[PDB]
């Protein structure tokens, strides 16, 4: 892997990650979230 | 198939000397950044041993060894040459499968 | 009974959902998640390159525990994996003075 | 929203025009279709994967958690480093949900500025040549062939020389 | 404001107003106020949500806890003032940010929702009256109570009254 | 921009307006240039509040102090490092996001007084003159330079022309 932590390695591209705060190697920046995800597009209609 | 080329096939060297054995490899051997060949030794009617780990770092190896090289070609050199050194010398790369080792170069 | 122009805008079949501060649980066209979720539970090498201790401390491992024997002479590594409480510390008892501060030396090496 | 188009006065977005965010559905004699106005997409493509990437720019002097190790009689530095440790790990998380809630509402209202702006540059260019149904339409006082519907899409139309045509339609009015 | 309508092309707000934010009349029959419930219910929904989201937002703030130091720790006692001090003034900044950034926002979008209103208005009368540029749209025909609430409730029937009112523009 | 005047359906600025961000003519008297000082001061003075403010908002910004340390002290160290890059890093962040914010927030403010002024003129105007869609409105009646300053200081009679104007409307 490229980015370890306690609890398990981590294979991504996202810029976040919210598995364990204390990480080796090339990572996902750590935050508490359950969720974070941008609008890209509009508001879609029913 | 990374053919693995080494020279001389024999090399007789003066104790106390330097013994200096090549390898080449047919295409790089060398991405992120490390160089992912290894030495191995063969003292005679034994199983051979590891000396160097990606090309530059020794194995409970005495400093007489050095590892070096990157990329297409590389060098175990092995000075000062005691008497326990007889052996052939094996380089191998892992940077990608099938495995291949070199031919080997016996010391004298 | 006329020509006629219309100006509009894009739609789909999309349930992706994106949150704002006046409104929560928007249905949006198009949304990029940004928080990785997911590791695959082991403990790996790291680019090429980890040490692990089993059931052996640092103590243990340096000053040469005889149920240490793994470690006699180990191989470059990548970083040090310890549990929380090993077994194997120090078989004798005793103190490792400082020995904080040596972890910390180790976590530079 | 903002600006009053997309859920505004334009009630809806269409299934239909699929190669774009924003454009045309034109109905004249040679038939009708939709059409995404390629400029205005563009611009919001460019604006909004700016604003992507400049979301995940501005995060990469975030904070990284370090381990390390404290003893019994060293638990006052180590709750301190937990502390500091905690401090920016809930500072950035605070950093990154507030950035994407602020801009995702910015990004909704953006698409809205898009459209209106779209709508009105329609308007402006027809005048009186057409009349404002008032749900994004504009009904032709004069023929608008296919040709004529491709220049009010690219921004030639040619007001005066549908002027009289229109006027006249205008009056039997 | 950003978008023209309170303190802009409206200029001025209603004492007279006073169940809703925004609202609208005057025929023969008689004049008085009323709120727009839609609108109105719709920016108490966003306000609303937007101070929850704000106070919501700040629950995992900073709290500072007491530790004390001796004479020989003058150094960490100090890094832990400082660190205790930086995050109090971060998180001061944050939210004072926040109320002034949101307020600003929150000022705009009342200023947004009037215009939405009489543009909502404005596209629905057309033709069938005349613009009066106050916030007012003077009719072309007869609009009694029950036209006024289509007008308030967005069900107006435009082509019912297009003839009177093309009429009584062309006699103008 | 946001509100689609500048470089929008106002394709273009003035190198010819000096005394101002925002203004105005073209009739028998001649043509010129004019800046609404009005419309003008109020936004000099949201920027410059808004600069102010910016710079107001960081005095208790994070100050790094000098701290040594001895070789058995590497911990606290380290500690005492990532704290002052820590703060120095959320700072640089909340320096470098506010000033990117309120550009984009400040382009579009200027965007919205220019499309405030626009309507200023034209819902004064109403069917007395043409929108040409450029910014440019060609009146129905004849203006003279006092006639172009009523329009420019929010005191268009607008009957007073409405006469002249329909008239001239409907030869056409
Ligand atoms: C957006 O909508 C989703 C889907 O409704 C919301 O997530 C849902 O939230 C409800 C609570 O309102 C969850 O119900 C909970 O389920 C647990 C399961 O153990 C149970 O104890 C109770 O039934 C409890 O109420 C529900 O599981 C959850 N669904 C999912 C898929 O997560 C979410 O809240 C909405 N977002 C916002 C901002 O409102």
């Amino acid at each position: 892997t490229k980015c370890q932590t306690p609890m398990g390695a981590i294979n991504s591209s996202m810029p976040f990650h919210n598995i364990h705060p204390l990480t080796i190697g090339e990572c996902p920046k750590y935050v508490k979230s359950n969720r974070l995800v941008l609008a890209t597009g509009l508001r879609n209609t029913p | 198939d990374i053919v693995l080329t080494q020279s001389p096939g024999s090399l007789t060297v003066s104790l106390g000397q330097r013994a200096t054995i090549s390898c080449r490899a047919s295409e790089s051997v060398d991405n992120f950044g490390k160089s992912f060949m290894h030495w191995y030794q063969q003292k005679p009617g034994q199983s051979p041993k590891l000396l160097i780990y990606r090309a530059s770092n020794r194995e409970g190896i005495p400093a007489r060894f050095n590892g070096s090289g990157s990329g297409t070609d590389f060098a175990l050199t092995i000075n000062p040459v005691e008497a326990d050194d007889v052996a052939t010398y094996f380089c191998q790369q892992s940077n990608e499968d099938p495995r291949t080792f070199g031919g080997g170069t016996k010391l004298e | 009974p006329g020509d006629q122009i219309c100006i509009g805008y894009h739609a789909n079949n999309s349930t992706e959902q994106v949150d704002t501060i006046m409104e929560k649980n928007v249905t949006v066209t198009h949304a990029q998640d940004i928080l990785e979720k997911t590791h695959n539970g082991k403990l790996c090498d790291l680019n090429g390159v980890p040490l692990i201790l089993r059931d052996c401390s640092v103590a243990g491992w340096l000053l040469g525990n005889p149920m240490c024997d793994e470690f006699i002479n180990v191989p470059e590594w990548s970083y040090i994996v310890e549990k929380a409480s090993p077994a194997n510390d120090l078989c004798y008892p005793g103190d490792f003075n400082d020995y904080e501060e040596l972890k910390h030396l180790l976590s530079r090496t | 929203g903002l600006f009053g188009a997309i859920a505004g006065f334009i009630e809806g977005g269409w299934q239909g025009m699929v190669d774009g965010w924003y454009g045309y559905h034109h109905s004249n004699e040679q038939g009708s279709g939709y059409a995404a106005d390629k400029e205005s997409t563009q611009k919001a493509i460019d604006g909004v994967t700016n604003k992507v990437n400049s979301i995940i720019d501005k995060m990469n002097t975030q904070f990284e958690a370090v381990g390390r190790e404290f003893n019994n009689l060293e638990r006052r530095i180590e709750n301190l480093n937990k502390q500091m440790e905690d401090g920016f790990l809930d500072v950035w998380t605070y950093n990154a949900e507030l950035l994407v809630l602020m801009e995702n509402e910015r990004t909704l209202d953006f698409h809205d500025s898009n459209v209106k702006n779209l709508y009105d540059k329609v308007r402006l260019q027809l005048r009186d040549n057409a009349k404002e149904l008032g749900n994004g339409c504009f009904e032709f006082y004069h023929k608008c062939d296919n040709e004529c519907m491709e220049s009010v899409k690219n921004g030639t139309y040619d007001y005066p020389q549908y002027s009289e045509e229109a006027r006249l339609n205008r009056e039997e009015i």
